[PDB]
């Protein structure tokens, strides 16, 4: 992914404020929860049955750091996206075998996460540098498979 | 479809929404020509540049239909009827199209509700604006 | 949704597909099994193999059910009701999923019906698949 | 795209087959008509307005051969389709602005197109080695965008 300075900086100094605990579970559950069947990948996590039930869900929370973290990585390495995910690409690929298509979701969600996070500091321009970012992780994640 | 809790959700939402209906929805498209530049090649006799008065012209007429959509909440499909024709038949607008519009709004209302910007009211805007697509789209199957 | 061109367009291939239904209805899962094996992991207590008879016999039950979508072409909602809950709520099986079967229909039907599989016509089985997928995930939004 | 010594016989004994020019149109065509929104990007073709108004039009018929030489060339250096549509992805993305979904449509088409063509001799293992192409085609098509 290309990113100007400009868009370098917005992206950036934004996720410099980000909360790597709350952040990365808030993405996660609202996708479980927006898209019911992603649930089907975390049955293993318990009680999935209700928003505040996995809202609350600590399995949630603690995978969704984990999340956070790959992205942060690919922040840092969005000059080789495809090195930086290689092994996740695997593992939801080959292993997991999760369509493309949710990668997109959970990026869209991040998105909205953030907004609503940081609020009118979430600038358009700030949301289309960051729309580039996760469509360039989310065609990292999927390339075990074109 | 939308569950009497989801019905409850939106009317709710759009309540906060209120007076600034129309700038959220003038934020939205903005949101969209910039995160998704192919949305562009619908409005070439807009000048979309920031503060463009056709933009903010439109983002109260894009908001008015919601309203709407949500004031017949349970027949949207009557309601919504000239819009569907329009989009649909007239400017043959790419579905997918519908989605990056429904993405901006949900991200336009987060910034600008934080309290009710819940999980649950956000699946239920999402499953609301899934059906206003799908109706603004039901003339092309 | 469907004009009347479009229900006669549809009910005439349906027609021609005879009782070959259970038949094509097998050799589309095949295709989608192989083409996108994602989908996959919804058949994990399936033998997938080629002549796996749980996929001969699952591919009948596709068939009837589109049949009836066919039969009650006016009221698909009320008709595949049941099987709306089964996918969006018991299964909970990706939305994307049903455009990779409706693609793989079509392609078993170009492979059977040449006469028959015309532009026209094609476009109204795309319109009419469509229509049945959105019903079968109705219960998402 | 990989491709297995099975999956590379399978598309390119196929391949060999298939009618330069018929086929080029006919997949165009269908697109155009069953993916009405298409259209707006060929207005310049004259009426449009009908299948056979589309399916017999000219135009349609000319630049679908440009097309399937495209997909030619492609089958040719599957190793490195990306090289091999660099041209063609700045003119989609960049100048034309088409959205990468319908590359994924077209590549469909153009698999039903070949399907009807060919019949019961396109089984599904030659769909499924099809399929790859096309996705593979579809996703390089598209890299002036990630
Ligand atoms: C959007 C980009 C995504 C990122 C960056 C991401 C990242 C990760 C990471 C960091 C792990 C833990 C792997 C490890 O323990 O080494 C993981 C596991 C997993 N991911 Fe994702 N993921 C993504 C999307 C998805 C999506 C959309 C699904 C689909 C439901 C999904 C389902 C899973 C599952 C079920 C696991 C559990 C495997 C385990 O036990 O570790 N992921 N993912
Ligand atoms: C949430 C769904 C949408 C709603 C409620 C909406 C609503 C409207 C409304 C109220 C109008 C004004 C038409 C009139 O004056 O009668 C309109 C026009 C139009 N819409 Fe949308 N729209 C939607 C999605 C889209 C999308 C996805 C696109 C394409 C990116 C789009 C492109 C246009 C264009 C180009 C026009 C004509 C603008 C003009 O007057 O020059 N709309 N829409
Ligand atoms: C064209 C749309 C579809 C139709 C008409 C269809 C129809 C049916 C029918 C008739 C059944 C039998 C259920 C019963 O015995 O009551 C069923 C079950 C099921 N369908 Fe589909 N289906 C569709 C799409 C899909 C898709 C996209 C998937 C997922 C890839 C899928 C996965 C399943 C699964 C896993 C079951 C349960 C199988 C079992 O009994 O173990 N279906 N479907
Ligand atoms: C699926 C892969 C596709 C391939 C291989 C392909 C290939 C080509 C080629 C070979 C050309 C002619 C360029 C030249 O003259 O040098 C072209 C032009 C064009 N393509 Fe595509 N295309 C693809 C998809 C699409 C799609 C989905 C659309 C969207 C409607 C599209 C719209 C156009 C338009 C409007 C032109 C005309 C530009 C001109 O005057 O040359 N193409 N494409």
């Amino acid at each position: 992914v290309h990113l100007t300075p400009e868009e370098k900086s917005a992206v950036t100094a934004l996720w410099g404020k980000v909360n790597v605990d709350e952040v990365g579970g808030e993405a996660l559950g609202r996708l479980l929860v927006v898209y019911p069947w992603t649930q089907r990948f975390f049955e293993s996590f318990g009680d999935l049955s209700t928003p505040d039930a996995v809202m609350g869900n600590p399995k949630v929370k603690a995978h969704g750091k984990k999340v956070l973290g790959a992205f942060s990585d690919g922040l840092a390495h969005l000059d080789n996206l495809k090195g930086t995910f290689a092994t996740l690409s695997e593992l939801h690929c080959d292993k997991l075998h999760v369509d493309p298509e949710n990668f997109r979701l959970l990026g869209n969600v991040l998105v909205c996460v953030l907004a609503h996070h940081f609020g009118k500091e979430f600038t358009p321009p700030v949301q289309a540098a960051y729309q580039k970012v996760v469509a360039g992780v989310a065609n990292a994640l999927a390339h075990k498979y074109h | 479809v939308l569950s009497p809790a989801d019905k409850t959700n939106v009317k709710a939402a759009w309540g906060k929404v209120g007076a600034h209906a129309g700038e959220y929805g003038a934020e939205a498209l903005e949101r969209m020509f910039l995160s998704f530049p192919t949305t562009k090649t619908y409005f070439p006799h807009f000048d979309l540049s920031h503060g463009s008065a056709q933009v903010k012209g439109h983002g109260k007429k894009v908001a008015d239909a919601l309203t709407n959509a949500v004031a017949h909440v349970d027949d949207m499909p009557n309601a919504l009827s000239a819009l569907s024709d329009l989009h649909a038949h007239k400017l043959r607008v790419d579905p997918w199209n519908f989605k990056l519009l429904s993405h901006c709004l949900l991200v336009t209302l987060a910034a600008h509700l934080p309290a009710e910007f819940t999980p649950a009211v956000h699946a239920s805007l999402d499953k609301f604006l899934a059906s206003v697509s799908t109706v603004l789209t039901s003339k092309y199957r």
